[PDB]
């Protein structure tokens, strides 16, 4: 009900590290490439943690 | 053999770290994928590596 809301703004973002370790079981992506994220640039990029 | 959250790498046009530099599929691959749990054979208390 309070999910937390955190903005990614002027960085460099490395997703290969997420790759690298991660106990996430599910990694579902809509409307992008997961190993294209990493040849795109981003603003807008928010986090919402629950 | 792999990981239990890599299973969804063994596919046509998946990313990942195995199917960039261990098995790549073609994208007009056609057959079927199997994956199935290892635990009671492929793993040791105290790591298996």
């Amino acid at each position: 009900y309070a999910w937390n809301r955190k903005r990614i703004s002027n960085c460099v973002a490395d997703y290969s590290v997420i790759y690298n370790f991660a106990p996430f079981f599910a990694f579902k992506c809509y409307g992008v490439s997961p190993t294209k994220l990493n040849d795109l640039c981003f603003t807008n990029v928010y986090a919402d943690s629950f | 053999v792999i990981r239990g959250n890599e299973v969804s790498q063994i596919a046509p046009g998946q990313t990942g770290n195995i199917a960039d530099y261990n098995y790549k599929l073609p994208d007009d691959f056609t057959g079927c994928v199997i994956a199935w749990n290892s635990n009671k054979l492929d793993s040791k208390p105290s790591g298996n590596y």
